[PDB]
């Protein structure tokens, strides 16, 4: 999980 | 044992302060949003990794990706350059890991959701995690570094009602  | 309480709008900890807090994109700070991704975070039961490592990972220094670390991590806004100027200000100074702490927490959404932390950008949103207040990290600093023993932090997330989760952590 990504936060981009 | 903390058990801090977070209800969309506002962080508690229990017979110390209110926090003011943030879950979720501008679109999606929404209880009925929340399996969507980048939404408010699933309602239930996290552990919070208060354990201070220090200088959170970079795991690709060109796409500004920061990799999972489980405690409080800080960000390295000092050396940020270009795109990682404006990607990490959205993480702000200070991250600490959730993970969920029982099965239907995690189950919550095909269990398709994750990467869950607390952090203090003060942007008025947050991509899937929540955006607390600065000072919560000062008060957790100053609430913990002089115990000696163990420190258990959770939180639960719980929204009774379907007002918009936020807080009003947008810089004044």
């Amino acid at each position: 999980h990504h936060h981009h | 044992a903390v058990r801090l309480t977070f209800d969309g709008q506002k962080l508690t900890w229990p017979g110390i302060g209110i926090f003011k807090a943030t879950t979720g994109l501008p679109d999606l700070q929404w209880p009925d949003k929340q399996c969507v991704p980048d939404a408010a975070i699933p309602e239930g039961n996290y552990k919070l990794f208060i354990q201070f490592q220090g200088e959170a990972p970079i795991r690709n220094a060109a796409d500004c990706d920061l990799g999972p670390s489980w405690g409080w991590s800080t960000i390295p806004r000092g050396q940020a350059a270009g795109t990682c100027e404006i990607y990490w200000a959205n993480w702000g100074y200070n991250r600490i890991r959730l993970e969920s702490a029982d099965e239907k927490t995690r189950k919550a959404c095909g269990g398709k959701r994750g990467g869950f932390y607390i952090h203090d950008s003060t942007k008025g949103y947050s991509h899937g995690c929540i955006e607390v207040e600065p000072v919560f990290f000062r008060i957790l600093k100053q609430e913990t570094e002089k115990e000696n023993g163990e420190k258990t932090f959770t939180v639960n997330v719980k929204y009774v009602s379907g007002q918009q989760t936020n807080g009003g952590t947008k810089q004044g």
